[PDB]
RNA sequence: AUAGGUUUGGUCCUAGCCUUUCUAUUAGCUCUUAGUAAGAUUACACAUGCAAGCAUCCCCGUUCCAGUGAGUUCACCCUCUAAAUC
């Protein structure tokens, strides 16, 4: 099917300071064999898009390629997750900011 | 002692007591959890002691951990044909949903059963394996044959005196 | 062993290497024998790879590999 | 000459009891841990060096199998594992001889030893199948005939004999026919 | 009819094997880890009780009697070509796992060029020699003899003889019946009975006997305690069989 | 990585010295016939072949 | 350190040190040049006869000669083995006896 | 490894000490040494008679009825013992081998006789 | 004919299929040719030295 | 422990090795003991085995003089102890030193 | 680590060093006979002799084995797919 390795990621947008395509910083979480506790090991990945969609800082999904379209450039952007700010609360679908609703439900 | 709180979740044998192993089909769980929510404790007890289990037993998903995004916690899954599962927690305990996704996305006990036989063929018994793969390096090394000759010295029917 | 060059050395630049005799009597059903256990061995590999071939179909595409294959899919939905 | 009349008798009352025989021997050795290759030989052939060994202080303790008791006490009662060497501090070469004397009473069933209780070969008891029933044997075979008609020498025409003596005159060999079939 | 494995006549002789659960889970002589803790109420005792009756059950509902042998040797390929030209006794061993035990082609070549279908002495032992398992040297060990065995049965120990068959030899076999009936012989002369009462009891000794008329040995037992309906639970078997 | 030009190179000259030189049906199939040596193999016959 | 910190560290990390026999080789080589004697530290007294020698290396490091006598000069190949000679404050090489140029005790 | 002239050959290999042969049959590729690795382990061949006249042997056969069925070659002593296992044809090669000492005991009876 | 244990294997088996089915286990012939040992070869198979 | 009765024992002590300190703490732990019968009287439940030469069989070791406790215990399980680092790595078993599992005297 | 010795006039604590155990090479002294394993230290220089041939010639093969540890993240998994054997 695909070529590139991780087929299915969601990530954040660091800089989108190059055009149509965005720097998306992933977080796995990987064990130390001796302490034993779960760390962020980061990872950058590069993603394309068409729209200029993201802005810099929202959460991101972003889907493989078949093949890498660059040296560098590896998945696209196929869904934003979480845009800055105006985050849809995805059950209740409504607009709100961090833990208050700013359209506030029984609408 | 050992240095946490609670000091257990880092054992090795508490990370194999969790149970819910992932289908190839999902590819991202994302969890989202308040952090002083009142009617929210069972989705920060989840993320304080679950997901390191589950890590161990799907240790290539991808899980991600977000704070204040949201009034509501929620669990979120990306599966690979590409829909998304998008199970609730709210006001649920941290152990409904080690229930509630071992029903749903967890494998099943049929296709994990039959998933351990396959392990166990290719580590097949009368193979001669080097004490490290399998058993019996020489067939000295099972009995009735004759023995080695580091192990006996060996009748008079050999070359190089015979 | 020989490495493309070194010198091949008086032992072997002439030694006359003359065969071992023939069986007639023998060898005319030597080479009976021979073409009697190609052709039948070659008759066992066309059993075998077909089956070999078989094993992959029944696992692809197979009659309870699709009965599989239309389960999970409901019990997922 | 021939014991197990002594561990009952009164020079073993009156010397070990109710201890096991290894009780006031313990080793000399350098600081610490004492060394795991224990001395293999407690006496050489025609004197003993040094001290002696628990079981080779004694002439009149000599180990074989039917020595019931004394092999009692170099296994440990609820863990049925035969001591290393240095727990018992004896020579190893006679801890060979207690290393086999063991087995070969436990294995002639006069010590006492666990077995599990086990789970069976196969979960299925069915005795029908071609290798362990019945065959139904070779239509060639039941007539005399061997399988497949060319093993025995179908001596050819001479047509083909001598198509070799115009190809490899200058080498050939000579022979007989067909093969006498059985042995002396 | 007669039919072992019937599902009623299992019920009453697994009854008359006694539960009497200390004397079966006795403490085996192993190398322990340290006694582990739990705390568990009269709730919670009675459930744990329970469960160690219900695990004591499934330790106590195998083998069955299992029809003496008849022993396969029938030739497939007798080559008249061989013959004595080259020697030594060659064995030939299928080899893989997902084909069961009895359904397994095991072959023997001799100095005569013949195909020998490997008698069942063999066979058993050529599975212990490339599929090993708990105890079992593959060869018969110098317990199983006359001699050696008549050590044995001076000390209290017949259920360590019934569980050293139980691993050696397969009870479709005839050295499994030939030494296991030449230990319940010897349990009737001096009747010691008492000791077979919670492991195999339900077809080892009883079973032996109802064939073989020797129910007399069996029933003083059935008196000497009380074991009042375990006396005429199986005197009525005696009619319902023969 | 290291990029290999010297050994890419004299690949090109080495097919480069065996396509336009490519020494033709003749010359080494020429036999002294006498001892069933050739030029340019150095290899006699077998014995089937005298 | 908290658990993030040792996570950040690592296991423990550590070389060795070859000692005075250079690079941590059993015995050594040499050639002799100065058999003289140096005076030990402060609660010994005596006068010990050490020699100097260039070694296989190249290098010039003060050895000392065990036993009663010595016989070694100037030109003299010895064999030297690397025990530190306590009330010696430096020397850390020893000559074995019995050996390429030097022999043995002379045995009373 | 890449090889030259590669493919699969099922082949015999020494696991034993001087005076003791031991043979272990594999599936190894071409070129790879004997006492090297190879793709798949099979059955065992004891080459001494051991107790009561016994030169044993193994044959994991479901698996080379696999591994020969993806095409891959054998040796001429490995030939020997499947087709004196009954699983192949009896090795012609071998047939002459059992032949050529009948030929010898057609000069060993005459030896006997001509003398007695 | 099989082989000698290929032809036991296969009667067997279908015996523990539920067709007892007693014909004999032929594997065809015909359907694999006979070119002795000096049929030709193809030329750019080869390669000349 | 030979004094005292003790037939088996492990026992480690780190720390500071000073043979007055360690007996005045050897004769305070073992002073300091829960004896099963009264691991009954503060809690009122009952007190069982499981060994591993028997089976799962809850054989009794102690109950109270009086009466029992109704309620099943609260059972919160993997509990907040501070567990030894020094014998959970020992049961995970990778880290060996040279001078633990070792054939000494009969003590 | 079941640990022990050593700071001081002494005690306690922190502490390093060393001892006790095992393995591997060299060195000393010393050594009866069989069996199996194992056996340049050096990517330093090499006298010599042997180590690729087979075969109705063509081809194929000497690009494999065997060796050494100079160098060094080209070894494992997935995708795509080329030589090779069926
Ligand atoms: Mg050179
Ligand atoms: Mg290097
Ligand atoms: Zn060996």
């Amino acid at each position: 099917r695909s070529s590139v390795h991780a087929r299915w990621i969601v990530g954040k947008v660091i800089g989108t300071k190059m055009q149509k395509t965005a720097k998306v910083r992933v977080t796995r979480l990987v064990l130390d064999p001796y302490l034993l506790k779960y760390f962020n090991k980061r990872k950058t990945y590069f993603a394309h898009d068409a729209l200029q969609q993201c802005t810099v800082g929202d959460i991101v999904l972003l889907r493989a390629l078949p093949v890498p379209r660059a040296k560098h450039v590896k998945h696209e952007l196929a869904e934003i997750v979480f845009k800055v700010g105006k985050v849809i609360d995805p059950v209740t679908g409504k607009p709100c900011a961090g833990t208050t609703y700013l359209e506030s439900p029984l609408s | 002692p050992m240095k946490g709180r609670f000091p257990i979740r880092r054992t090795l044998q508490y990370l194999s007591q969790g149970n819910v192993v992932f289908k190839d089909s999902v590819k991202v769980m994302t969890v989202n959890y308040n952090t002083h929510g009142e009617l929210g404790e069972g989705a920060r007890k989840f993320v304080f002691f679950n997901i390191p289990q589950i890590q161990y037993k799907n240790p290539w998903v991808q899980i991600m951990m977000f704070k204040n995004m949201t009034p509501s916690p929620f669990l979120r899954f990306y599966l690979d044909s590409g829909e998304q599962v998008l199970v609730d927690v709210e006001t649920k305990s941290n152990k409904e949903i080690m229930e509630h996704i071992r029903k749903i996305l967890g494998k099943n006990e049929e296709t994990l059963r039959e998933e351990e036989e396959e392990k166990k063929q290719l580590s097949h018994p009368a193979n001669f394996g080097p004490r490290k793969y399998c058993l019996r390096e020489c067939i000295c090394e099972v009995e009735g044959q004759v023995p080695c000759p580091s192990l006996v010295p060996l009748p008079k029917e050999m070359r190089g005196k015979y | 062993r020989k490495t493309r060059h070194d010198p091949l050395a008086k032992s072997k630049i002439e030694r006359v290497n003359m065969p071992p005799a023939v069986d007639p009597a023998e060898f005319f059903v030597l080479m009976e024998r021979y073409q009697h256990y190609r052709q039948t061995v070659r008759a066992l590999r066309m059993e075998f790879v077909s089956e070999v071939q078989r094993k992959v179909h029944e696992a692809r595409a197979g009659v309870l590999a699709e009965r599989k294959a239309l389960k999970d899919a409901a019990e997922h939905r | 000459d021939e014991p197990w009349k002594y561990l009952e008798s009164e020079e073993y009352q009156e010397r070990y009891g109710s201890r096991p025989v290894w009780a006031d021997y313990r080793r000399n050795h350098k600081g610490g841990v004492p060394p795991q290759r224990t001395r293999k030989t407690c006496i050489r052939r025609n004197k003993v060096v040094g001290n002696p060994c628990p079981i080779c202080r004694d002439h009149k303790l000599h180990v074989d199998f039917r020595n019931v008791k004394l092999l009692e006490q170099f296994v440990c009662a609820h863990t049925g594992i035969i001591f290393y060497a240095p727990y018992t501090g004896v020579c190893v070469k006679q801890h060979k001889r207690l290393t086999q004397a063991i087995q070969k009473a436990r294995d002639h069933g006069l010590l006492i030893y666990h077995i599990p209780q086990v789970e069976p070969r196969d979960l299925d008891f069915s005795t029908s199948h071609g290798a362990v029933s019945a065959t139904p044997p070779a239509p060639t075979l039941v007539s005399g005939d061997p399988w497949y008609p060319w093993y025995n020498w179908k001596q050819p025409p001479e047509r083909e004999l001598s198509r070799l003596r115009r190809l490899y005159q200058g080498h050939l060999q000579e022979e007989s026919g067909p093969p006498p079939e059985s042995m002396p | 009819k007669p039919t072992f494995m019937d599902e009623e006549v299992q019920s009453i002789l697994t009854k008359m094997t006694g539960l009497n659960l200390q004397k079966t889970f006795k403490p085996a002589i192993q190398e322990l880890k340290p006694p582990t803790y739990k705390l568990m109420t009269q709730a919670q005792l009675e459930e744990a009780t329970r469960q160690a009756v219900e695990a004591a059950k499934v330790r106590l509902k195998m083998p069955p009697v299992l029809e003496e042998r008849v022993p396969i040797n029938d030739v497939l390929a007798e080559d008249k070509i061989l013959e004595g030209t080259e020697t030594t006794k060659y064995v030939f061993t299928d080899i893989s796992y997902s084909i069961p035990h009895r359904e397994r082609f095991i072959v023997v070549r001799e100095p005569s060029g013949t195909l020998r279908k490997a008698s069942w002495e063999e066979r058993d032992r050529m599975i212990q020699v490339y599929f090993p398992k708990e105890g079992r040297k593959i060869l018969t060990p110098i317990i199983f003899k006359e001699e050696n065995l008549r050590t044995m049965y001076s000390q209290d120990r017949h259920v360590d003889v019934l569980n050293l068959c139980f691993a050696q030899f397969e009870p479709d076999s005839t050295e499994y019946i030939k030494v296991h009936h030449k230990t319940y012989e010897d349990i009737d002369k001096r009747g010691k009975y008492d000791l077979l009462r919670s492991t195999r009891y339900f077809g080892g000794m009883v079973w032996y006997f109802v064939n073989n008329k020797k129910i007399d040995g069996l029933l003083i037992d059935q008196i000497q305690r009380d074991l009042i309906d375990d006396a005429t639970n199986l005197v009525q078997l005696y009619h319902v069989l023969h | 990585v290291r990029p290999r030009l010297i050994a890419e190179l004299a690949r090109r000259v080495r097919a480069l010295r065996e396509q336009l030189n490519r020494p033709r049906d003749s010359q080494l199939y020429a036999v002294d016939y006498e001892t069933l040596t050739r030029p340019f193999s150095g290899r006699r016959l077998p014995v089937r072949a005298w | 350190a908290t658990l993030n910190q040792m996570h950040r560290l690592g296991p423990p990390k550590r070389p060795p040190r070859k000692l005075g026999p250079t690079e941590g080789r059993p015995q050594l080589k040499g050639v002799v040049l100065c058999t003289f004697t140096r005076k030990p530290k402060k609660p010994n007294s005596a006068n010990r006869k050490c020699c100097r020698v260039r070694l296989s290396t190249g290098r010039e490091a003060v050895c000392f000669i065990p036993g009663e006598g010595h016989t070694l000069q100037e030109h003299q190949i010895v064999l030297v083995e690397g025990g530190r000679t306590q009330d010696l404050p430096g020397v850390k090489l020893t000559v074995v006896r019995g050996k390429y140029d030097c022999g043995h005790v002379q045995k009373k | 490894k890449a090889y030259r002239g590669g493919h699969l050959t099922i082949r015999l290999a020494l696991g034993g000490c001087t005076n003791r042969p031991f043979y272990r049959i594999v599936a190894a590729h071409n070129k790879c040494p004997r006492d090297g690795r190879f793709v798949e382990q099979l059955g065992s061949y004891d080459p001494l008679p051991n107790s009561h006249g016994e030169k044993l042997v193994a044959l994991n056969l479901d698996r080379i009825r696999h591994w020969i069925g993806c095409g891959a070659h054998l040796s001429k002593p490995m030939e020997k013992l499947l087709g004196l296992a009954g699983f192949f044809p009896l090795h012609p090669m071998m047939i002459t081998n059992a032949e050529r000492l009948r030929r010898k005991r057609a000069r060993e009876v005459l030896l006997a006789s001509q003398k007695t | 004919p099989y082989p000698p244990l290929l032809r036991a294997m296969i009667i067997a088996e279908r015996q523990k299929n539920g067709d007892t089915s007693t014909e004999e286990p032929m594997l065809n012939v015909q359907r694999i040719r006979m070119e002795p040992w000096d049929y030709p070869a193809k030329q750019e198979d080869k390669g000349r030295a | 422990c030979r004094l005292i009765g003790i037939k088996d024992m492990y026992a480690k002590v780190s720390g500071s090795i000073n043979m007055l300190s360690l007996t005045q703490g050897l004769f305070r732990g073992l002073s300091r003991q829960e004896t099963h019968q009264q691991l009954a009287d503060k809690k009122g439940l009952h007190v069982v085995e499981i060994r591993e030469e028997c089976g799962p069989l809850p054989i009794v070791v102690a109950s109270p003089r009086g009466p029992l406790r109704k309620d099943p215990e609260p059972e919160d399980e993997v509990p907040d102890v501070k567990l030894d680092w020094e014998d959970v790595k020992t049961a995970q078993g990778m880290k060996r030193s040279v001078w633990s599992n070792l054939k000494r005297a009969a003590t």
